[PDB]
């Protein structure tokens, strides 16, 4: 299973000239493309080695509608300080995101569309893709709006076609890096900090995609106490890390032992001191 | 709403002294979106650093990387330097070499 | 590819 | 219900020229498109109230369009060629319907010659009815024509007591050519018998035919005039 | 891509049912639409779908059905009129690659008139006062009739919506070049 995602934030700058749009556009664990309002080329830069291949006609076309998207949610700026009445020298932030979602087919397994004013959910759309989800009273106002017009079989149509229709040439086009995984490196370090007690950190690195299970164990029991884990870090050459700390007492290092779950690997490897 | 950043300090490939590596700055979970990131180097700012494009999380947090190309050695001091409108004052955390 | 964005 | 200004343009080859569209109010968003003659028409070039957002890539940086202030357009074409020659379109949507329809203007033709030696107004002439056909189907057909007009950009009404009528009128759907070289026109108004025989009603054929350029010959500008002819109810 | 529209000329009598295909690139959801211009002026809008509900009427009494199935989308009337004579540009908008409009190949139509009591004639007209021509006039002649020295125009259609009496024309021993009945 693989998904494609879009993202979007525009952040008002009173008195500071327009608002910064910044527009990135992911596969499931890999960004492609990216725009910046303030940036000189005014275009849709690519951020993949694969996603090159596509035409001047494809580029001309992503930079015209990423650029209508950022005037569009200006103008939604200024409808979101009189919708909720406020002060028109402020600043805020607007957000949005929405993909779709493919199986081993190639198929069509979900769609997702959401928007966010100042970090809370705003409007919604369903798991039915044809109705909405209005967070408060000035949302239903723009819920109104967008189902006075049939925004639902818009997006629909969008997420079950061109956003899955192009999502398969994405991944055809560069199936040597997005389709495949790299297994993770995993060794283990040693760390006392006083004459009795000792720290045991177990190490993943260089793994993708980034989801990954690390569970420390006791003579086979899952131990949380004393425990501190991290959430998956990115080394920015297409790989993930993450490690797993455990204090443990002097002389009983031998008894803890580490589990690593990730899809690269066929079997969970078990490592221990 | 406002949520405070989680800043990790790590490299890309496992520390070997005299080799060069990469040093990066992972900042997360943070709002609003605007903030400040520089990476010292023995408490001097690094000038060449670029960074990730801005994005964010299922739970509408952003999340950055900042990274730069440095070569470690054993007693220079790096560490990452974090301005956040959530923090009353700017905070700085260390790099350890093995964290 | 990038998506139509409607207005409020 | 898009407005666009002129409706037909004659320049020579190698100048600058330039075209104003003028939308419906609260529609945010601006098309234009290039039709050529006898084809599809071909996208130029559309914006959203405030910029050019997207350019077909095979016309080159010479064709300037603006939307300064999101209300009307400006279309500037820079080193005019003869193979610019088209109609150029205006469109206008809203971006908020889903449909998302386009609405298009009058449109723009533009001709692009070598020189300006071919431009000549046409004559215009009103023929009555013969009593033959009124004394055989009573009713009477007029006969307008235009001779020795160029280019084919010309737009003939009737009008009867001074109101346009378009009942019973007939008009060639194009031009042709006298010498296939000044073009020819001709239409037609077709009435009952007793609106003929009285001498009361006015009957009047104009022919609309499309300051700034260079006048070299010795004789009247041929600007854009209307060559009108007149007849009158006959006994 | 690639709006295709098979029929690129039709020539009908009036009366009849008209059908007029646009098809899309098999795997899209678009944006729909019919366009008419005449030779003079631009386009006006006729139909438009993406909505929800296969069939469509327009003006003009003109009807579009879409099957998704055939990927099509056919312009229909049930009686032409005899002022349908225009181009009939389909037009859609990929939604995924901007929302531009790509238009079809563009489908010519003509319709000739189901002339019922036929009485050709030919009549000259009375000179202008500030003219030196004489005019032929070729009148309430049929249909199929063909108009072929250093001139004759085409023929053209004019109706009398008061009579509802419809009959040809034609500007001109001067039609001897053309074929005219004995009668």
């Amino acid at each position: 299973s693989h998904s494609m995602r879009y993202f979007s934030t525009s952040v008002s700058r009173p008195g500071r000239g327009e608002p910064r749009f910044i527009a990135v556009g992911y596969v499931d664990d890999t960004q492609f493309v990216r725009f910046d309002s303030d940036a000189a080329s005014q275009r849709m830069e690519p951020r993949a080695p694969w996603i090159e291949q596509e035409g001047p006609e494809y580029w001309d076309e992503e930079t015209g509608k990423v650029k209508a998207h950022s005037q569009t949610d200006r103008e939604n700026l200024r409808i979101a300080l009189r919708y909720y009445n406020q002060s028109e020298a402020g600043s805020h932030t607007l957000q949005m995101m929405f993909g779709c979602d493919v199986g081993s087919d190639g198929r069509f397994l979900r769609g997702y569309h959401q928007y966010a004013y100042d970090g809370k959910d705003y409007i919604a759309l369903k798991e039915d893709l044809r109705s909405w989800t209005a967070a408060d009273m000035a949302a239903q106002i723009t819920k109104r709006k967008w189902e006075a017009a049939h925004v639902a079989e818009q997006q629909r149509a969008y997420l079950e076609g061109t956003c899955v229709d192009g999502l398969r040439r994405y991944l055809e086009n560069g199936k040597e890096t997005l389709q495949r995984t790299d297994p993770p490196k995993t060794h283990m370090t040693h760390h006392p900090i006083s004459d009795h007690e000792a720290t045991l950190r177990c190490w993943a690195l260089g793994f993708y995609p980034a989801e990954i299970t690390l569970t420390w164990q006791r003579d086979g029991e899952d131990q949380t106490q004393d425990t501190e884990l991290v959430e998956t870090r990115p080394a920015g050459d297409g790989t993930f890390q993450k490690w797993a700390a455990v204090v443990v007492p002097s002389g009983e290092e031998q008894r803890y032992t580490c589990h690593v779950q990730h899809e690269g690997l066929p079997k969970p490897l078990t490592l221990r001191w | 709403i406002q949520r405070t950043p989680k800043i990790q300090v790590y490299s890309r490939h496992p520390a070997e002294n005299g080799k060069s590596n990469f040093l990066n700055c992972y900042v997360s979970g943070f709002h609003p979106s605007d903030i400040e990131v520089d990476l010292l180097k023995n408490g001097e700012r690094i000038e060449k650093v670029e960074h990730s494009d801005l994005s964010f999380s299922k739970d509408w947090s952003f999340y950055l990387l900042y990274y730069t190309e440095f070569t470690p050695t054993e007693k220079d001091e790096y560490a990452c330097r974090v301005n956040h409108v959530t923090l009353s004052q700017p905070k700085i955390v260390k790099w350890d070499r093995d964290m | 590819r990038y998506p139509l964005t409607f207005g409020w | 219900g898009v407005s666009q200004d002129p409706r037909h343009k004659i320049t020579k080859r190698g100048q600058n020229v330039t075209f104003r569209c003028d939308p419906i109010s609260e529609h945010n968003r601006l098309y234009w498109y290039r039709q050529t003659l006898g084809q599809g028409p071909e996208f130029l070039t559309y914006f959203q109230n405030e910029a050019q957002l997207e350019k077909s890539r095979l016309l080159s940086d010479r064709f300037s369009a603006e939307r300064p202030k999101g209300s009307f357009s400006t279309l500037e074409i820079q080193r005019t060629e003869q193979g610019d020659s088209a109609m150029y379109l205006c469109a206008s949507s809203d971006r908020d319907r889903v449909p998302e329809t386009q609405y298009f203007g009058p449109g723009t033709r533009l001709l692009v010659l070598e020189d300006l030696k071919n431009v000549f107004p046409p004559e215009v002439a009103v023929f009555e009815p013969s009593e033959a056909e009124i004394s055989h189907t009573q009713k009477a057909t007029l006969v307008c024509l235009a001779t020795g007009f160029y280019p084919d950009h010309v737009e003939l009404s009737w009008w009867v007591n001074g109101k346009e009528v378009h009942s019973g009128v007939c008009t060639d759907p194009q031009p042709l050519k006298e010498q296939p070289s000044r073009y020819a026109l001709s239409s037609r108004l077709r009435v009952s018998a007793t609106f003929w025989q009285n001498p009361r009603n006015h009957f009047r054929c104009q022919v609309q035919f499309y300051e700034n350029d260079e006048w070299t010959q010795d004789r009247a500008k041929p600007v854009t005039q209307i060559v009108s002819a007149e007849a009158w109810g006959r006994a | 891509q690639s709006v295709t529209q098979p029929d690129i000329h039709i020539t009908v009598s009036e009366g009849a049912s008209l059908e007029l295909r646009c098809n899309y690139s098999y795997g899209a959801t678009p944006y729909l639409f019919w366009y008419v211009q005449s030779p003079g002026q631009g386009l006006q809008l006729l139909l438009k779908y993406f909505s929800g509900d296969t069939l469509v009427q327009g003006i003009k009494g003109f009807e579009a059905e879409f099957k998704r199935s055939q990927s099509s989308f056919n312009l229909r009337k049930p009686s032409v009129h005899w002022s349908d004579a225009a181009e009939y540009f389909c037009a859609v908008g990929f939604t995924g690659g901007g929302n531009k409009l790509t238009f079809g190949t563009g489908t010519q139509l003509k319709v000739e008139l189901n002339i019922q009591n036929p009485d050709p004639a030919v009549y000259q007209l009375r000179d202008s006062k500030s003219s030196d021509k004489s005019v032929c006039l070729f009148t309430d002649f049929d249909s199929q009739t063909n108009v072929s020295d250093s001139y004759i125009t085409d023929k053209c259609v004019l109706d009398m919506r008061s009579m509802d009496f419809k009959s040809n024309s034609a500007v001109a021993n001067a039609f001897n070049n053309s074929i005219i009945p004995e009668d």
